[PDB]
RNA sequence: AGCGCCGUGGCGCAGUGGAAGCGCGCAGGGCUCAUAACCCUGAUGUCCUCGGAUCGAAACCGAGCGGCGCUACCA
């Protein structure tokens, strides 16, 4: 007669709970899968990439259990402007008698260290292997920027296929480069459907489906068939994420960093604000172990615009108040995710899509504001996303002087104006300020068919710096 | 490999069969 | 979540501080040899719940039901 709270609150009390994490924890001994890091963080991030109407939230949803809001009256069904996100947890059966591939099963941040096994005849107790961030990207051709700065935030691929639809797909194709073109070479293939579609139509579309990935850098791809409605082959999806994808080189040794992709105004309405929040800032920490308290500041910042013309850029200093990350605040912060900064900076800052890609750094570094930049570019032969009706995909054509290109420094999202076209080299000036630390990977799109379309790939070689004005 | 691909495909529809015969 | 807006007789509007409203609808009747036009009378209301002051409240206000416009997804 105990009722389904109590049940879950002695669930939480036997599984361990969420303990705090330390206060000052040793972080040369820190491991990104410690008990104190994991537990309550998560340390990879896998973004869905797919087409549109073919459901990446909902995946995400059977997976963890989270929704992704999809928010904006109009929004809340067509597309979403920012990225989605939900936080699963990969637990494995510790007893070796049940069967491997059902021992895997995701949860939701709220569960404990050690649940326990739901399938029916198992005692034994779940481990958490890994916890996992969803960084989901817009499938859309409108919205490229969006997806680009998702690509440049998350670690692992999960590329959504349709079966009952045509199988070569040009906006999976363009998300597929989009991930080649930074480094990223962990792309596991869903196949949306497979309730509604045959025995041999799964052939054909398996079929079809390699002989589209046989020439593009990545080439190991595993293929898993997934339900985002029925709740099943859930657990080969987390197997494979163990398995294939391990955790890129990222330790304590690499200078503190940031990269915001969404703004969060913490300003509850109708209550007074004698007891009101600070603004929260979405970014995440590609290098660097973030703590309680720091002296942090944006690059870019603010941008205002003289009587004569020039651009004035002054970064914004701010002093974390909390890291919200998971589900807790916690102490320190775990580089390699995105985790809500929540500082001081004034409320407005946070309201609407204005910290949406641009670089921060805490006080110690001086990050440099570019104002016109040299990168080394590289094109492909056809452009991505055209359906052209039987004729030659749309060659990719040569570059012209003073054209607006959407230059894409990781997270950035900058109109540049060409200044010199080299065979390999080229010069942008950006009137929107961009930054660089290291050599930051950028993607590169163009205007022909109204919206933007991907071209082909460019890093940073040199640029003109603009001192931050005190 | 897509070897380990077509078995989850079974899985897949073996319960889709149990579940839904009608189908 | 909050800020402004609202509450049919079927409908849109109007007064709402003294008790059931207009016009359009529907029914019936009149005019015409006959129809439409025109002219009369109707039959329809818990004018959204709980309450208040008041000889009075749909109406004036408040502890809420419902739906819009607005800020707008507010970790
Ligand atoms: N029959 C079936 N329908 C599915 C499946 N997965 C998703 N859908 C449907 O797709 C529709 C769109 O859902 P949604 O997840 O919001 O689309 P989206 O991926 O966010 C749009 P975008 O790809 O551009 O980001 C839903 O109605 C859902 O029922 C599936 O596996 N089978
Ligand atoms: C983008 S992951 C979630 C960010 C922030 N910790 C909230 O919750
Ligand atoms: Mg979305």
């Amino acid at each position: 007669g105990e009722t389904e709270e109590e049940k879950r609150k002695r669930e939480f009390e036997e599984g361990g709970g969420l303990p705090e994490q330390p206060l000052n924890p040793d972080f040369s001994k820190l491991n990104p899968l410690s008990a104190e890091i994991i537990n309550r963080q998560a340390t990879i991030n896998i973004g869905t990439i797919g087409h549109v109407a073919h459901g990446k939230s909902t995946v995400v949803r059977a997976i963890s259990g989270v929704q992704t809001v999809r928010f904006k009256d109009e929004l809340e069904r067509n597309i979403t402007i920012k990225l989605g996100y939900a936080n699963a947890k990969i637990y494995k059966c510790q007893e070796p008698t049940c069967p491997e591939p059902d021992c895997y099963r995701s949860f939701k941040s709220d569960k404990e260290i050690s649940p326990k096994c739901q399938r029916p005849g198992c005692p034994g107790r779940y481990k958490l292997v890994r916890h996992v961030s969803f960084v989901d990207c817009p499938g859309h051709d409108i919205l490229m920027s969006t997806m680009l700065s998702g690509a440049a935030v998350m670690d692992a691929a999960l590329l959504l296929i349709a079966g009952n639809e045509s199988c070569p797909q040009p906006q999976t194709s363009e998300h597929l480069a989009a991930i080649e073109i930074m480094k990223l070479k962990h792309v596991i293939i869903l196949q949306n459907k497979v309730d509604l579609m045959r025995e041999e139509s799964a052939l054909e579309h398996q079929k079809s489906i390699l002989k589209f990935i046989r020439g593009t850098i990545a080439d190991g791809a595993p293929i898993v068939p997934i339900s985002a409605q029925l709740k099943y082959n859930i657990d080969a999806v987390n197997e494979f994420i163990v398995k294939t994808i391990p955790v890129p080189p990222r330790d304590f040794m690499i200078s503190p960093r940031l990269i915001v992709i969404r703004s969060f105004d913490v300003n509850k309405p109708g209550a007074e604000i004698e007891d009101l929040k600070g603004g929260v800032a979405g970014g995440s920490i590609l290098n660097g172990v973030f703590k309680l308290g720091d002296e942090i500041e944006i690059r870019p910042g603010i941008v205002t615009k003289d009587d004569k013309g020039k651009i004035q850029c002054k970064p914004i200093f701010s002093n974390i108040v909390s890291l919200f990350a998971e589900q807790n605040d916690l102490k320190f912060a775990v580089p390699g995710g995105l985790i809500g900064v929540g500082t001081k900076v004034d409320p407005t800052l946070c309201r609407a899509d204005r910290l949406v890609g641009q670089v921060v750094g805490a006080k110690g570094h001086l990050p440099n504001i570019y104002t016109d930049i040299e990168i080394n570019y590289f094109l492909l032969r056809r452009l991505l996303g055209v359906k052209t009706d039987g004729q030659k995909q749309a060659k990719v054509r040569k570059l012209e002087p003073n054209e607006v290109l959407m230059v894409n420094i990781g997270s950035t999202a900058t109109g540049a104006r060409v200044v010199a076209v080299k065979a390999d080299m080229a010069r942008l000036q950006l009137t929107s300020p961009a930054c660089t630390e290291i050599n930051e990977k950028i993607a590169l799109s163009r205007r022909i068919e109204k919206h933007w379309r991907l071209i082909g790939w460019a890093t940073i070689k040199k640029g003109t710096t603009l001192e931050p004005i005190a | 490999v897509g070897l380990p691909y077509s078995e989850l495909l079974s899985r897949f529809f073996n319960i889709l069969r149990t579940n839904n015969p009608e189908l």
